[PDB]
């Protein structure tokens, strides 16, 4: 019948697009603009408000606000726009027409979680409502049902046990630093370099560098003094105003803060220790399946090299006996769109949506059994 | 459990295998005289399905992921295994079965092994 629409509001970048489709048609940043004051004219400010990509664009003249922070919406009236915004003008259909899937981040309070479900049925009347956590969706999106989910994104990395198709909540950790932080740490030591990166376009320079030249280096020690010695490890960035300069050690030192975050003056375990962790916290049984089975998710498990890091790492922890096994997909950033695209497009998960009658008789507070 | 699908209403039933494929987001039934055929491009779910001394059915669910067959096959396989576990109360055991690392309890099941079969259905992408 109709597309069901997925929606999967990351801290920094959101993802939408329709059910049964293979990747998400919008990928914009999770921006909601408004104009400090605002005009009529064009190019003066008219409209009252710009989402995603526009406002970054004309940040020049708007205040731009992030209604996400560590997957959790600290600004509903902002959170309601970019909805708003994703429906009629991102994907341009009429919500009421459709049913819709949206995702949440691990322990997302249940007051968020019911006022997202108030939202979606009262003021965009959707006829059915289904919300999922992020991790699980990246699970069944790699082809199992079993595995510890490592979500790295914007605003916060997560480990989630799941076993037979539902997470553990007991064992699941988080490391309070994600990609923002990266990028900003990044911008850092390449201002020890000798450079300045400070405003929000040479932020974005930071970012695109860190997205494109940066890698985990699997024996932070070996690729030091690799660097520090031959210019192999080089690479040379080309900027805005044309002029090229050279990246070092840069590259691998920016990640490496995921394995040891003291780097960036943080007391929290590393993204490989709080995997063993978490795995510790689970029931011995299911222990081996998730050695077997760490799935990365999320953009900022997309540096090269993480994967075979991480194995290193873990099998070092793991007992000798047991088989470690880190499945980081290509498409990985889109993981949790993509789960939820195969999900919501299931004949049997027809029945799954909740109801807008159902809403109707017993409210919001149903939102959360009705999606266990 | 509020699964409304005529396969998971002939699931596990009476003792023995029910093989169905995935066929663009819908679970389809393997015709019985096909079972132990796999086509390489397509994922299926099986029920190996065990009467037990006290009257109780014992369960086994395999979801076989081919070697070429896409992320919404792979996917489903996977999410129709969670949902036909959650339909009969949750008394079976899930196995993921790759091509080629197929446990000996699944080969267990093909008492003239398994005829893998180049191709498949086309994703439901
Ligand atoms: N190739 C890449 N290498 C490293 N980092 C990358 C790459 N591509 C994207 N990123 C980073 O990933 C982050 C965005 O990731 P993602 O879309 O998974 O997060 P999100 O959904 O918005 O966040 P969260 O789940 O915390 O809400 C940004 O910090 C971005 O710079
Ligand atoms: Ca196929
Ligand atoms: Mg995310």
């Amino acid at each position: 019948e109709v597309a069901a629409l997925v929606i999967d509001n990351g801290s920094g970048m959101c993802k939408a697009g329709f059910a049964g489709d293979d990747a998400p048609r919008a990928v914009f940043p999770s921006i909601v603009g408004r104009p400090r004051h605002q005009g009529i004219m064009v190019g003066m400010g008219q409209k009252d408000s710009y989402v995603g990509d526009e406002a970054q664009s004309k940040r020049g003249i708007l205040t731009l606000r992030y209604p996400i922070e560590h997957g959790i919406v600290t600004n509903w009236d902002d959170m309601e726009k970019i909805w708003h915004h994703t429906f009629y003008n991102e994907l341009r259909v009429a919500p009421e027409e459709h049913p819709v899937l949206l995702t949440e981040a691990p322990m997302n309070p249940k007051s968020n979680r019911e006022k997202m479900t108030q939202i979606m049925f009262e003021t965009f009347n959707v006829p059915a409502f289904y919300v999922s956590i992020q991790a699980v969706l990246s699970l069944y999106s790699s082809g199992r049902t079993t595995g510890i989910v490592l979500d790295s994104g914007d605003g916060n990395t997560h480990v989630v046990p799941i076993y037979a198709g539902f997470s553990l909540p007991h064992a699941i950790l988080r490391i309070d630093l994600a990609g923002r932080d990266l990028t900003d740490y990044l911008m850092k030591i390449l201002s020890e370099r000798g450079y300045s990166f400070s405003t929000t376009a040479e932020r974005e320079i930071v970012r695109d560098i860190k997205e494109k030249l940066c890698y985990v280096a699997l024996d932070f020690e070996q690729e030091m003094q690799t660097a520090a010695q031959s210019s192999s490890i080089e690479k040379s960035y080309e900027l805005p105003d044309g002029q090229v300069i050279t990246i070092g050690n840069e590259r691998f030192r920016a990640p490496e803060a995921l394995f040891h975050p003291s780097v960036l003056g943080l007391e929290s375990a590393g993204i490989d220790q709080t995997t063993y962790n978490s795995i510790m916290k689970c029931d011995v049984d299911v222990r081996k399946e998730l050695y077997g089975n760490i799935v990365m998710s999320g953009g900022t498990t997309m540096f090269p090299g993480i994967a075979e890091r991480m194995q290193k790492e873990i099998t070092a922890l793991a007992p000798s006996s047991m088989k470690v096994k880190i499945i980081a997909p290509p498409e990985r950033k889109y993981s949790v769109w993509i789960g939820g695209s195969i999900l919501a497009s299931l004949t049997t998960f027809q029945q799954m949506w909740i109801s807008k009658q159902e809403y109707d008789e017993s409210g919001p507070s149903i939102v959360h059994h009705k999606c266990f | 459990m509020v699964v409304e699908h005529p396969e998971f209403l002939k699931a596990g039933k009476e003792p023995g295998l029910q093989i169905w494929r995935v066929e663009k987001f819908d679970l389809v039934p393997v015709p019985t005289n096909l079972y132990g055929d796999f086509f390489t491009g397509d994922a299926y779910v099986i029920l190996k399905t065990v009467q037990l001394r006290n009257g109780n059915l014992q369960y086994d669910l395999h979801y076989w992921l081919g070697n070429e067959c896409s992320q919404d096959e792979s996917g489903a396989a996977a999410i129709f295994t969670v949902q036909l576990d959650d339909y009969l109360n949750g008394r079976a055991v899930q196995h993921r079965e790759v091509q080629g690392f197929e446990s000996a309890t699944f080969l267990g099941y093909f008492k003239s092994g398994l005829k893998y079969k180049k191709g498949g259905v086309a994703s439901g992408f």
